[PDB]
RNA sequence: GCUUGACGAUCAUAGAGCGUUGGAACCACCUGAUCCCUUCCCGAACUCAGAAGUGAAACGACGCAUCGCCGAUGGUAGUGUGGGGUCUCCCCAUGUGAGAGUAGGUCAUCGUCAAGC
RNA sequence: CCUAAAGAGUAACGGAGGAGUACGAAGGUGCGCUCAGACCGGUCGGAAAUCGGUCGCAGAGUAUAAAGGCAAAAGCGCGC
């Protein structure tokens, strides 16, 4: 056997879904690489990290060109 | 075109042995005589 | 200059030879890039400014060298290095050349009873090759390098290759 | 002895066998076939087998066709080693087989030398088998 | 055409800037004969004020040079003022900063609006 | 005769059409087509299953009785148990005097044994297809397609191209410019 | 109420392909390189100054389902809970329910502003 | 990366691959541009160099494994 190797869990994914209520500077979504793209009130972090600029609701629309989906934040 | 970097172009004459004269501008600087031409070339006549 | 000889009575003619309805449609000349691609020089470097410096001659514009698009070994290259030098010339400066070429320097290379009508492409494009540089004039035969092959093309707004023959119909070009 | 010629990965997993044969049930080629009725696999061996004293009983024109391509590959582990230290190298390929699968299918001759050639495959095969002719739809 | 399809993709990524910020946006078009300029709200929806050489003061033939944009992009800034604008964003739409734009855009900085 | 009697199915479902052909050996079945809603409705199973045996039965037109009511209709699609082989479910289409409707008409080889590749060379038939997809008006919808090999030399191939259709009818693959072959002649396998 | 141009909403039922068609204004091609600016060479692109030509190309509009894209009903596969069997797998009661295929559909639908008709 | 049972996490002497660096520009910014490949024509190279044209849309590329991304290109060039 010349196998056993294997690295720690990332812990990726949505942290916050729809609906739910955000407060600036929250983390939205842990990524590799834009498989969500940042829409209103939401930035992107240097590791691809979508966290929060304002408050309100998480909205995941898909929409425009290209069918990407977007994360967004709209007033509560 | 650019400036100064161009080899300078001149309208200079051309003449050939068959009694023909055509004007072209080029970069001579100076007359030539030229001894075949389309108006005497064998292939361009007939020959 | 040849700009005279074609708007003035090349296009009219032109016209009606090809049943055209419209002046824009009549088939024109657009731009002559020459070339040279040297497959030596890899060892050598020392040409490829001599190759430069005789091509300003022929065309009174400088030229630029292009590059390797790829390594391939076969040929012992590597990407990134210098293979050949290029031209383009348009408007007026094209003209010129092309009646030096016509009838200053090709009745006069070696030999040939013409050139081939069947050099086009599908798309009314003629290219021809020269063996020889000295055909030109403005090269002296006792101040030269080694003889190298320049290349000459021609780009016109011809549909097909059925009237681009006939607009080199016109210019006089001795086809056989 | 069927198998790939090159394989993206050397070994697998056991997995398991479920369902029906929604596809590759239907006689495609040929006019009669050999139809799966039990499930289990054939281990590429039996094919070939199967095949060999399908067409020697023939052997006079016909065509013949072999619907099914053993590509799993199974290991063994040698025979005194305890268990672990790794997994066992490859032995043979085995194809997975379905209740409804067709296997052979045949052509040009009779229907009923169709039906003393499919019992001598049959025989060399370890799963229950049926035989169907070709319908419209 | 190639020209057209080629400059409407340099003009889009200052386009996306200027709504991912949410600004007022100037947006000058530019032709062989006649300049454009227009005023964007806010997201792309509604425009504020316009103006061009088409107007029926500037019919007059010489409408493609650097002193017709002149009169337009500080007419525009007359324009905007009664809209209540102020503080937009300048788009050139892909046209180099370089001439007839360039003169049209300075027009509006001494026009009153401030970029 | 080309006859099948239908009552209305009103349960839906897995678990009820599970029933259906476990208790009451009936079959479930739909009516679509014309310029009318689906229908859902049920049929014997040792009716339907005598009707398939017929070389016509998906080329012909039937008169399915759907309770009292009579109607015009072409069997379209068929489901069968994979194992088993008996029909499980059943939809036709409906047939209108004036529309154009796509059926599988088989295709019935003829004097095989004049075949010149065969006498002559000793060669072998393989048919390759031995059915169409054709769009026709139902008042021409042919039962077969009449293939013939009479004058076949050993090595040739027969595409779509080269039968004969009856008037008003399309080979749909021909017209889509795919003509595939339908059979050939080959020297003998060994 | 119609045509043209600019900016958006929406991302193929909105696309591709084929055919016809528009120049009064707009647009494009176009003329020229003195001037601003430009080409690892070149006025091709970018820029400037324009008004002889042409709607040839590009673009817009109107047509056709040929390709693409959407796409039912019904049935089938899978499945949570409870119970069975001949238990590597399946069945029953109840809830849920595709993918592919079939009938068929589609040559889009809107907002603001500016010049005209 | 799979096992891993569509949130996270999840073992075996289970199945497969990489790391123990590189870069003062390979970082920042403003401006500009699109690939691989196929075919046709062209002086020696010739299946494959440099050149022109048509098609193509990402089958290319990404300093470095694989996965997830990439038109406001995150890919390529230049000035500061
Ligand atoms: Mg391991
Ligand atoms: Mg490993
Ligand atoms: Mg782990
Ligand atoms: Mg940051
Ligand atoms: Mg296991
Ligand atoms: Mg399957
Ligand atoms: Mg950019
Ligand atoms: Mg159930
Ligand atoms: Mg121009
Ligand atoms: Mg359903
Ligand atoms: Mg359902
Ligand atoms: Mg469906
Ligand atoms: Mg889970
Ligand atoms: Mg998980
Ligand atoms: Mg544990
Ligand atoms: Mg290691
Ligand atoms: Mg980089
Ligand atoms: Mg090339
Ligand atoms: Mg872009
Ligand atoms: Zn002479």
């Amino acid at each position: 056997t010349r196998n056993g190797r294997d690295s720690e869990s990332k812990r990726l994914g949505v942290k916050l879904f729809g609906g739910q209520a955000v407060k600036a500077g929250n983390i939205l979504v842990r990524q590799r690489g834009t498989k969500f793209h940042a829409g209103y009130g939401v930035g992107l972090g240097k590791d691809h990290t979508l966290f929060a600029k304002v408050d309100g609701v998480v909205k995941f629309e898909t929409k425009g060109a290209f069918g990407r989906k977007y994360v967004s934040i709209v007033a509560a | 075109m650019k400036a100064d970097i161009h080899p300078t172009y001149e309208a200079i004459e051309a003449t050939c042995s068959c009694g023909n004269v055509i004007k072209t501008r080029s970069t001579l600087c100076k007359p030539i005589h030229l001894d075949v031409c389309s108006e005497c070339h064998p292939f361009y006549t007939g020959k | 200059r040849l700009k005279e000889i074609y708007r003035k009575e090349i296009a009219p003619k032109l016209k009606e030879e090809l049943q055209l309805a419209n002046v824009m449609e009549v088939p024109r000349v657009t731009k002559i890039t020459l070339n040279m691609g040297l497959g030596e020089a890899v060892g050598d470097k020392k040409i490829i400014e001599n190759a430069v410096a005789d091509l300003e001659k022929i065309t009174g514009q400088k030229p630029v060298v292009t590059y390797a698009r790829k390594s391939i070994a076969g040929f012992k290259i590597r990407e990134g290095w210098p293979i050949g030098v290029k031209v383009t010339l348009r408007s007026d400066r094209m003209y010129e050349f092309l009646d030096r070429l016509l009838s200053i320097s090709l009745p006069r290379v070696r030999d040939f009873r013409g050139l081939n009508a069947k050099s086009f492409d599908g798309r009314g494009n003629y290219s021809m090759g020269v063996k020889e540089q000295i055909i030109f004039p403005e090269i002296d035969y006792d101040k030269i390098d080694a003889l190298r092959g320049l290349d000459i093309t021609l780009t016109t707004t011809a549909r097909t290759d059925d009237e681009g023959r006939a607009l080199l119909r016109a210019f006089k070009f001795p086809f056989r | 002895m069927l198998q790939p010629k090159r394989t993206k990965f050397r070994k697998q997993m056991t997995g398991h066998n479920r369902g029906l044969a929604h596809r590759g049930s239907k006689v495609s080629f040929g006019e009669y076939a050999l139809k799966a009725t039990s499930r289990g696999r054939l281990t590429a061996r039996q094919i070939e087998s199967a095949r060999r004293a399908l067409t020697r009983h023939v052997k006079r024109g016909g065509k013949i066709w072999i619907r099914v391509f053993p590509d799993k590959p199974v290991t063994k582990k040698p025979l005194e080693v305890r268990m672990g230290k790794g997994k066992g190298g490859v032995e043979y390929w085995v194809a997975q087989i379905q209740p409804g699968k067709v296997l052979y299918e045949i052509e040009g001759v009779s229907e009923e030398l169709a039906r003393e050639a499919f019992a001598l495959a049959a025989a060399k095969l370890p799963l229950a088998t049926s035989f169907v002719k070709r319908t419209v739809m | 055409s190639v020209k057209k399809e080629t400059r409407l993709r340099r003009a889009r990524k200052a386009r996306l800037k200027m709504r991912e910020l949410e600004t007022v946006r100037l947006c000058v078009y530019r032709s062989s004969q006649h300049i454009y300029a227009q005023v964007i709200a806010a997201d792309g929806g509604k425009v504020l004020a316009s103006a061009s050489t088409l107007d029926k003061d500037l019919r007059e033939g010489a409408t493609g040079n650097i002193d017709a944009a002149k009169k337009v992009g500080q007419l525009v800034a007359e324009r905007a003022k009664a809209a209540g604008v102020t503080q937009v964003a300048f788009d050139r739409s892909g046209f180099k900063y370089h001439g007839r734009v360039k003169a049209l855009a300075d027009a509006a900085r001494e026009g009153g609006l401030e970029f | 005769d080309f006859i099948l009697n239908a009552q209305v199915r009103s349960d839906l479902g897995k678990g009820a059409s599970r029933r259906l052909r476990r208790n009451a050996g009936l079959v479930p079945a739909v009516v679509y087509g014309g310029d009318k809603e689906p229908q859902s409705v049920t049929l014997e199973l040792r009716e339907i299953a005598k009707l398939l045996e017929n070389e016509a039965a998906f080329s012909h037109v039937i008169a399915l009785n759907v309770g009292g009511a009579k109607e015009t209709v072409l069997i379209k699609a068929l489901q069968r148990h994979p194992a088993k082989g008996f029909v499980m479910h059943a939809d036709f289409l409906r047939v209108v005097a004036d529309h154009k409707l796509t059926a599988h008409v088989p295709l019935h080889f003829i004097n095989e044994e004049v075949a010149v590749g065969v006498k002559q060379a000793g060669g072998e038939i393989s048919h390759t297809i031995s059915e169409v997809e054709v769009s026709c008006l139902p008042k021409d919808l042919p039962e077969f397609i009449e293939v013939d090999m009479a004058k076949v030399e050993l090595g040739q191939i027969v595409h779509l191209s080269d039968l004969k259709a009856p008037k008003g009818v399309e080979l749909v693959q021909l017209a889509h410019g795919n003509d595939l072959a339908v059979a050939n002649i080959h020297a003998s396998r060994v």
